[PDB]
């Protein structure tokens, strides 16, 4: 309500009445407060609203002293009985003045005004007009809130979020502030660590009296930026506002501590002493200041400056552990429950902190956790129309809503959603279910939270051309991501010694390009989870196969700009026809014992064991024999009709056994795989169709048939 | 009219929204339908109104795509 | 990369290209705005066609816009 100055003047009125042995407090006693001290600096006495306004301060001094003598000496017990309506009114008027003046606290000037407005000399011995405008002019020309927010006062008024763990850097802050020379601690570190949280923590220590007196009484402020630049128009007015503030904090008011969150706001512009320097210049005069900066910003300015370094103490701020993070979540739990009017489970705070670590490589634990909590609470606030925050489902869903990470979906229809991948993928991918199982296994591990967080599932598919290696990877991208083309197939065979940035390797800054690994690294960074496939890894230069070791184990991914992604939540497929020489032995459609060792033998002799050692499993896919392609032919024809834009006509697909057989016998070979089937259907079925379409004769529906080879029908509806 | 009705709904003047949601909006819809009938083919001509090209999927759009990208497939010409 | 602040101060929202079917729905939603501006009529199949053609022939401009270019341009062709 009141400034410390206003409280001082009022308090003095009261205590002077006690000291002078006076009964009820009168306007006289507040006037006594005004003339309480010889200090000229006291506006109520010499550098006055009276003296620099319209009248001799002595006129007023004698009004008051005459009156103080005039009031008779009382028993000490009533010496200050009450402010009564008289001082009640003055203080209330001071509040009316705040409203008129738009002042957040009662100023000693509001007391000077309100008293003067009500008052009149009570005796003929002295006379003076209440020159309201003169006293306002002088008040307005005298005396940080114009340039900063009083963080301490906000803290006194609550409006503050408590901290945990960071007490140690706060204690360090206090210890630095307590220093005689380098009085300025600075909070340096990653964004999101809690450096603002620390400065609020500092405000709490001030508020809570946990700070030695020399800092205990400090008034903490949020500085500059707006005051610094928004308040600017011309050369030198930065320095003017600076100097103004600095002077204010230099004197009288115990101490004021300024806080600078983003020091980068200073440092001039290539320095040039573009205002900023004044603070360092005057910094020797105690000027207790707390600052902060991102470690990389620190870097970008410490490298240039050197001056501020002698003014401040560098303080690294540690990131809290997951458990410590939970503690902050718990500390802020009531803030969140209040924020949205919802309950949150303690277990939610816990899972959020742990899961957040797993989820967000681009967020510090306190951000990632507070994000899940505030996001979840916000999510629930929408659900207020129906709820509260659930440790499992709410956290899982909001995380998934934002990052996809389907492993947290935990769908109620798990039968389709993973259990029957053997059936779903077999239908899409005809062939050994074992290849399918290798993938579904990985997927099931990811959903169950079992997949080792340090090993993105990865498989090496050994086969023949036309085997369906890529097909499987695309179909699982279909099943899992609802998009067969979501995946990034990779041209690893197309790889020599230059293989940098066009590949996952990215590019080095200082060299042309600040865009890197577009196809892989940037897209891998962009997609929260994914599918990655390597085409013909056996043909890739070994130096990249070596680079791949980085993410084959660990899942860690680092770019040429030094950025890290770490896609351990992705699945990787490597393909090769390396073992084709032994797969082609035909020793079982599914390669049998001994032969499989030769297939893998080629792999073992060719690739460094290190490559191989990091694969979740190396899988040999069965040749898709003629009896099996039978199914893919019917399936493929279905897909082919479905791919033809709008379904206006399209086939009845009467292959008859003869075209089923022609396709099976002509479009397939154990040494070419299934590839020629697609070529064959298109070469004959679609080409003949094209002729009927080309002529623009087809009217409705189309038919597949044979001539005894493959041959289409013509409709009775056309020529 | 829909924008006006909708505004009335967001203004919580639903009754005036109703003034249009009922009768006026569907009347205009019907006027449109009547106009299409006037446009529609006549025994004397393949469309009463010759200038309306009715942006044809092929004659206008597959043709446009070809004008922009060449892609001769979408010409769909009798020159085959 | 250069920022590190705004980076943390907002939610990343990946915006995927709509499917062709969604694109057609978009084109349908906008059909009257094209017809009104240009003073033309279009076929529903034209909308279908533009979405499909764009998917097939304009792989550097994402659907909604690409398909709309075909629609707008086609309509302009007709308006002229
Ligand atoms: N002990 C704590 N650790 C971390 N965050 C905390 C803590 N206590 C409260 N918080 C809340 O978490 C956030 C910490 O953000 P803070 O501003 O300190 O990050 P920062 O280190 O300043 O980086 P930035 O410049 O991106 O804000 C604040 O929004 C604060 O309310
Ligand atoms: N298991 C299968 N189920 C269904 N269709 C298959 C299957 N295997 C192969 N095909 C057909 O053959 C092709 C799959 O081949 P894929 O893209 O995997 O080539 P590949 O096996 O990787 O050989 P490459 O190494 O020369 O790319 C598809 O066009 C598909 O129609």
């Amino acid at each position: 309500q009141f400034t410390e100055r206003a409280l001082t003047i009022l308090t003095l009125a009261q205590k002077l009445a006690s000291d002078h042995q006076h009964p009820q407090l009168q306007p006289i006693h507040i006037l006594a407060a005004f003339i309480e001290t010889p200090e000229d600096g006291s506006v109520p006495y010499l550098q006055n609203l009276i003296e620099k306004g319209r009248y001799d301060y002595d006129l007023f001094k004698k009004v008051v002293n005459r009156n103080l003598v005039r009031i008779p000496q009382q028993q000490p017990a009533p010496a200050e009985i009450t402010p009564s309506y008289a001082l009640g009114k003055v203080l209330q008027d001071a509040a009316k003045i705040q409203k008129q003046q738009k002042d957040s606290f009662i100023a000693q000037d509001h007391i000077l005004f309100a008293l003067f407005n009500d008052s009149s000399i009570q005796q003929i011995f002295k006379e003076a007009q209440v020159d309201i405008e003169a006293i306002k002019q002088q008040a307005l020309e005298l005396r940080l809130s114009k340039y900063a927010i009083d963080m301490t006062e906000q803290a006194r008024q609550g409006k503050l979020d408590p901290v945990i763990g960071r007490e140690e850097e706060i204690r360090s802050t206090i210890r630095v502030l307590a220093r005689r020379i380098k009085s300025n601690p600075c909070l340096i570190g990653e964004p999101g660590i809690g450096k603002t949280a620390i400065i609020e923590g500092v405000a709490q220590r001030i508020i809570d009296d946990d700070v030695p007196t020399i800092l205990q009484g400090a008034k903490l402020f949020s500085l500059d930026l707006a005051a610094l630049t928004a308040g600017a128009k011309y050369k030198g007015d930065f320095e003017e506002r600076f100097k103004g503030v600095l002077k204010e904090i230099e004197e009288s008011k115990t101490l004021i501590v300024l806080f600078i969150d983003e020091i980068h706001m200073l440092m001039g512009n290539g320095k040039d002493d573009a205002a900023n320097i004044l603070k360092p210049a005057l910094s020797r005069g105690q000027l207790k200041v707390i600052g902060a900066t991102t470690n990389n910003e620190y870097r970008s300015i410490v490298e240039k400056d050197g001056a501020f370094e002698r003014r401040f103490q560098k303080i690294e701020v540690a990131e809290p552990s997951v458990r410590q993070t939970v503690a902050i979540l718990r500390g802020l739990q009531p803030k969140y429950e209040i924020h949205h009017g919802v309950r949150i489970l303690d277990s939610a705070l816990v899972t959020a902190a742990q899961l957040a670590k797993r989820y967000l490589p681009y967020r510090r634990l306190p951000d990632s956790a507070l994000d899940l909590v505030d996001i979840s609470c916000a999510g629930v606030a929408v659900a207020r129309d129906s709820q509260n925050v659930v440790d499992s489902d709410t956290i899982s869903e909001t995380a998934a809503r934002l990052t996809g990470i389907p492993v947290k979906k935990l769908s109620e229809s798990e039968n389709e959603k993973l259990i029957h991948m053997e059936r779903d993928l077999s239908s899409e991918v005809v062939g050994q279910m074992d290849a399918i199982k290798a993938v579904s296994n990985a997927v099931r591990l990811s959903r169950s939270g079992l997949a080792n967080p340090r090993q993105p599932a990865s498989f090496l598919f050994l086969g023949l051309s036309g085997s369906g290696k890529t097909e499987l990877a695309k179909k699982v991208a279909g099943f899992l991501f609802n998009d067969e083309d979501m995946m990034i197939r990779v041209d690893c065979s197309e790889l020599s010694e230059k293989y940098a940035v066009s590949k996952l390797l990215g590019t080095t800054a200082g060299y042309v390009g600040y865009d890197e690994g577009g196809f892989l690294t940037n897209q891998l960074q962009y997609k929260p989870y994914s599918v990655l496939l390597f085409d013909e890894v056996e043909k890739a230069h070994p130096d990249v196969l070596t680079v791949m070791l980085q993410m084959l184990d660990d899942g860690r991914i680092t770019s040429g700009q030094g950025k890290t992604i770490d896609c351990s939540n992705c699945i990787v497929i490597m393909t090769s026809n390396l073992g084709a020489e032994f797969i082609n032995s035909q020793q079982g459609s599914k390669i049998q014992e001994s032969t499989k060792n030769l297939v893998m033998g080629a792999v073992r002799q060719h690739f460094r064991p290190e490559f191989l050692n990091r694969i979740s499993s190396i899988v040999i896919f069965n040749k898709l024999s003629r009896k099996a392609i039978h199914k893919i032919v019917d399936i493929r024809l279905k897909e082919i009709e479905e791919r033809f834009e709008q379904n206006d006509k399209h086939y009845k697909l009467n292959l008859t056994q003869e075209a089923k057989d022609f396709l099976a016998k002509y479009g397939y070979s154990d040494d070419m795989g299934a590839r020629p089937l697609n070529r064959l259907i298109q070469n004959e079925i679609l080409n003949k169709l094209a002729l009927r379409i080309l002529k623009n004769e087809i009217k409705d529906k189309e038919t597949v048939n044979v001539v005894l080879e493959e041959c289409l029908e013509v409709l009775p509806n056309h020529e | 009219l829909e924008n006006k009705a909708l505004d009335a709904e967001r203004r919580y003047d639903t009754a005036t929204a109703a003034d249009l949601r009922y009768f006026a909006i569907p009347d205009i819809k019907k006027q449109i339908e009547k106009l299409e009938d006037q446009v529609a083919e006549e025994e004397r001509r393949a469309g009463a109104n010759s200038m309306i090209q009715n942006v044809v999927d092929s004659d206008t759009i597959s043709e446009t795509a070809a004008r922009l990208t060449g892609i001769p497939v979408k010409k769909l010409s009798e020159s085959e």
